[PDB]
């Protein structure tokens, strides 16, 4: 069904805004609520986070800090019927990873280092031979 | 509802073990696993070789273990068990796996800066070793 | 008809005469027919003076046969009363001996009081079940009657009594649970609740008390979690994983452990009780211990530690450890094959260049 | 002729039935004429239920004018009687009111009977000073004379009586802190020590043959010492070193911290009481934590932890962690870094050969 389409992780740095979504199937007559759930077969009740903020079903969270992990679950019900609930989008956060020299990672620098070394050895032998053996004669 | 699966996200370090549990009732036959990377968008069947990925099954708890993980195991694993008495496929939403490296922030930064400092030196010396002898011999 | 023999001793003050004298009434009524033989045996010996056994008057009991009543009397002096003599009533009624042994002074027999525990309601048991029950437990009594565990509020009025008295125990240490109920707001207002216990063997009740402090401030805890030390693992016997809830106010933290998604039974871990922090003035700390086999910890088996405090922003938080308390950034970068190829190439390359260096030095 | 009003109560072992019930008798004889009325009362409330007043029958007398007799009875429940409530009976003879008290509270016996007990020497006292002693505490008594405490031996031998008697207790009582120095092996041998107390008022001695409770076998604890967690160190506020003892028997262990040789103040660490172990039989474990400033931890400062038990051979063991307890983070990280170090060395070592060869050829 549609209870499997949602991803399994989300990547954000602190202080930014994340984006979720819950793809409803009842024609704009349903109710969308967002919850935050514990491990699984939990005992503490889940908490009510926020309602559907815009018509298309998107939740936006700001002011990201260290204590904003955990599973986020969208629960939708149509009037008097039972609710339909996805199985969440785990959220993992850490800001730091830096810039330097984005062009290549360690997977490339070593290869061009070894190529440059072998080419330098190849090119630094002929000049000495030409300078030396062409002087005596 | 009928099929319960945990955990939802696992981020180990390269070399260790991972276990995934599918909880299901012991009425409708045996359980077969699936697999899905993010290059695909339709689950594939899972192969199995002994020593690596291995499966077992107790009364109402089926499990899978992988030994010595590596970078080619970053997919979502699904457990599926169709009823042989009603003919309806029931499927959980599975697990996720990530494989972390051996380094930290501090070591990486130093290694990168040292490597770049070395990498410019060979360029400078190759330029010198190609420019000096030609200027000397050409007279 | 065998009657009910009862003897009604006077109180100590009710004396009259010089020397002062009082009386005993050995009223054993509800019997038929008329025949009766009453012997007021003081110290097992009958008294010939002052024993006034009146006539056997017919008890006009309309329901059934008309029975008969008797009214025995005996007088003793002040010194006789305090002489601790056994003024036993032995009535040879209808050829049958009925004996009733009683004292002759104010003797609550004799001295036995044990314990009573009043347990207040915690906070986790209000948010979960929405019922602020409060019990006070009486321990290691005898399964006799006349036990009355009664809660009273601060205004003298009472609330409901108990149920579910426990069963027999090997040491005859039975117990009772005086559960009651109260609206949450009244308990939160913080008034003193007292529970009273009475017994046939108790010279006086046992007024306990329980109330809630008012005016405490809120601080949030900081749960850390440590793995077993290497010296323990080298034994290949067991391991202990400890949570640590440090620096919270007020008391009553609530913790539990989970594994595989299924919570563990309460017979594994051993939680502690809050006690004051050494350097901080008004904060506490707690603990928890989980014992697992050593082979279990060596093949994965991630564990968790759920706590719940009333000052936390969302009332719950959760930590975890498996064996690899590691795994920082750089999943795919840093290389693993280039680092071998480069090392091999530059181990070969310098050795090759040394030959050219030797030839150059030769020329 | 006013009657002689009397009140009688039943003994505590006189209640029967379900619910258990008894009776009270209010009797007043020797009155004339027959005009008489009787009313029962319950702390100001009159209850008519269970009231059986007899007819005014003439008393059987041999001489003088013939008077009359009357008997009144009341029924009560036991839970009311045991709750310390007061019942009174009132008799109205010729319009004259006579009231009499009755209650189940004639317990008190004001005498010198007081609680006399003792506190055994804990293991902290004996290990610190080798000063095995025992204390016989006396309360519920005020200032008297000849209040002599004798720590009688098995056969009542010599005893050094207590000194430095305190002031009057705030109860209006007096606290006699008995004390007597004692040998060592006698207490471990299960010998009878009674502090017989002599008094001027009641010289009855309350004897308690206290001794060592022979019992549980001997086990030795083992100390595992834990450095602070990383996420605490990141806070840069404080650290909490933990000393852990497990699997000892019996209870009463003694632990104290110490660095550089001199002990830390007893106001710096907190030690919990022994608690049972959930798996084994009645063996215990205890935890002691010390809170240091994080700046001190980044220099050195061993912080040894010293325990002291009974079954332990030398009665003292030490543990030590300063800053190096990472403990085999992995088996491949060190190889990875070693390989990188070799490659980095060989790069700069290789460049020298090229430079030297080229310059030597040029300079020939
Ligand atoms: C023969 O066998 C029977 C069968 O077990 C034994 O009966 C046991 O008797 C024990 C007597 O101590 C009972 O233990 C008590 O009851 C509770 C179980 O542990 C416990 O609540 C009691 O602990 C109180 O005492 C501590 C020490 O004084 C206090 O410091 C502590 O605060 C406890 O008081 C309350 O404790 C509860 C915890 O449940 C807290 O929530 C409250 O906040 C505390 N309030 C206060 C004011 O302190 C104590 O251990 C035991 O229950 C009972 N077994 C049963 C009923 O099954 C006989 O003893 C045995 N005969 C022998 C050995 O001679
Ligand atoms: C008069 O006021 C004084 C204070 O000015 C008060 O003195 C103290 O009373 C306590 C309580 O009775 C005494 O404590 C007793 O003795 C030791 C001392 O540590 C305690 O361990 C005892 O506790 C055990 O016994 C209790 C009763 O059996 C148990 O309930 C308990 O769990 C323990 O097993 C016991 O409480 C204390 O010794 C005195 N102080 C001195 C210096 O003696 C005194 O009680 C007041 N008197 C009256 C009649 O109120
Ligand atoms: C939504 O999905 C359900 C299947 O669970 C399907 O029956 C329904 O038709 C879908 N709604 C729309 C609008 O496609
Ligand atoms: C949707 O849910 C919220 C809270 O769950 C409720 O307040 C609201 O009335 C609901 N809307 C409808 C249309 O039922
Ligand atoms: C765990 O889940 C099962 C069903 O999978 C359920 O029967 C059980 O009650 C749950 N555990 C608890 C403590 O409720
Ligand atoms: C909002 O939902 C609509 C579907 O109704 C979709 O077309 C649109 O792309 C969505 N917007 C965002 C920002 O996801
Ligand atoms: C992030 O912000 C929230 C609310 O402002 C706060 O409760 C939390 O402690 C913050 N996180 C950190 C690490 O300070
Ligand atoms: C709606 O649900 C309620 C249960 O709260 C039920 O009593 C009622 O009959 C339902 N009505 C319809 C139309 O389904
Ligand atoms: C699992 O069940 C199937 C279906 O009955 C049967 O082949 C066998 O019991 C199991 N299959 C295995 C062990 O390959
Ligand atoms: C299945 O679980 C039970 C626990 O009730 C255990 O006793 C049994 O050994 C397990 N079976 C296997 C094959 O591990
Ligand atoms: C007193 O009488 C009771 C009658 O039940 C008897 O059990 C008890 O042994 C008697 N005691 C003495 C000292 O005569
Ligand atoms: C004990 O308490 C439970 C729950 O309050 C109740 O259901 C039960 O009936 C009680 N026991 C008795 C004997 O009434
Ligand atoms: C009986 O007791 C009451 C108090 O309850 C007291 O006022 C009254 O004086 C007592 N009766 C006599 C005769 O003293
Ligand atoms: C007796 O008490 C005094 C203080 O009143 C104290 O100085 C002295 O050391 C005590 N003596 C003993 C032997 O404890």
């Amino acid at each position: 069904l549609w209870m499997h389409k949602v991803p399994a992780s989300l990547m954000v740095s602190l202080g930014e805004d994340a984006h979720f979504q819950c793809p409803h199937n009842s024609s704009n007559n349903a109710n969308v609520t967002w919850w935050r759930v514990l491990h699984g077969n939990y005992t503490w009740p889940p908490e009510f986070l926020g309602p559907g903020e815009d018509p298309n079903g998107t939740l936006i969270i700001q002011n990201v800090n260290k204590s904003h992990g955990g599973i986020y679950v969208c629960r939708v019900q149509e009037g008097n019927e039972s609710y339909q609930q996805s199985c969440g989008t785990y959220l993992r956060v850490r800001q730091p990873p830096p810039r330097p020299f984005l062009d290549m990672g360690e997977g490339t620098k070593n290869r061009i280092i070894t190529a440059e070394g072998i080419i330098l050895l190849f090119c630094a032998v002929v000049p000495g031979t030409l300078l030396l053996f062409r002087k005596r004669w | 509802s009928r099929i319960w699966q945990s955990p939802r996200f696992i981020a180990r370090k390269r070399g260790f073990t991972v276990k995934m549990h599918c909880y299901m009732n012991s009425a409708s036959g045996n359980v077969s696993w699936l697999w899905k990377q993010e290059m695909d968008e339709n689950p594939q069947q899972l192969k199995l070789e002994k020593g690596r990925m291995e499966e077992s099954q107790n009364e109402s708890l089926a499990t899978l273990t992988i030994q010595g993980i590596r970078f080619e195991d970053n997919g979502i694993y699904f457990c599926q068990q169709k009823c042989n008495n009603t003919s309806e496929v029931y499927q959980g939403c599975g697990t996720e796996l990530r494989v972390m490296g051996f380094s930290t922030l501090a070591q990486l930064k130093q290694r990168n800066t040292l490597k770049d400092g070395i990498i410019m030196i060979q360029t400078l010396l190759i330029i010198l070793f190609i420019i000096v002898p030609i200027f000397l011999l050409l007279d | 008809l065998p009657p009910k023999v009862s003897v009604f001793v006077p109180p100590r003050d009710g004396f009259f005469g010089n020397p002062r004298k009082s009386k005993l009434i050995c009223q054993a009524t509800g019997f038929s027919p008329r025949q009766i033989q009453v012997s007021w045996l003081r110290e097992g010996k009958q008294v010939g003076s002052g024993v006034t056994t009146d006539q056997v008057q017919a008890e006009a009991k309309e329901s059934g046969p008309t029975t008969y009543k008797v009214t025995s009397t005996l007088t003793i002096k002040e010194s006789d009363w305090l002489g601790q003599s056994m003024f036993t009533c032995r009535v040879d009624h209808r050829g049958l001996t009925f004996q009733q042994n009683a004292s002759s002074m104010c003797v609550p027999d004799q001295d036995t009081a044990i314990r009573v525990f009043a347990i207040p309601p915690s906070f986790a048991s209000i948010f979960l079940t929405k019922s602020t029950k409060l019990t006070c437990l009486v321990t290691d009594l005898t399964t006799y009657d006349s036990v009355t565990i009664s809660w009273t509020r601060q205004n003298g009025e009472a609330v409901k009594t108990h149920t579910n008295i426990s069963e027999s125990h090997p040491n005859a240490t039975f117990s009772a649970v005086g559960e009651a109920s109260i609206c949450e707001d009244d308990w939160n207002s913080g008034e003193r609740f007292t529970c009273t216990v009475t017994h046939t063997d108790l010279p006086s009740p046992l007024k306990q008390t329980i109330s809630r402090p008012k005016g405490v401030a809120l601080h949030r805890p900081d749960v850390y979690l440590l793995p077993p030390a290497r010296e323990q693992l080298n034994l290949r016997e067991s391991a202990t994983i400890t949570c640590l809830v440090t620096g919270f106010s007020p008391a009553d933290v609530f913790v539990q452990w989970m594994q595989r998604g299924q919570p563990l039974s309460p017979e594994k871990y051993v939680t502690s009780a809050p006690m004051p922090e050494p350097q901080a003035p008004g904060r506490y700390f707690a603990h928890s211990i989980l014992t697992v086999s050593e082979e279990e910890w060596n093949t994965g088996e991630t564990y968790t530690c759920v706590v719940a405090h009333e000052a936390l922003p969302n009332r719950v938080t959760e930590r975890t450890v498996d064996k690899s308390t590691e795994g920082e950034v750089s999943a795919d970068e840093e290389g693993f094959e280039n680092l071998w190829a480069t090392a091999s190439t530059f181990i070969v390359l310098f050795l090759l260049s040394l030959f050219y260096s030797t030839t150059v030095t030769l020329f």
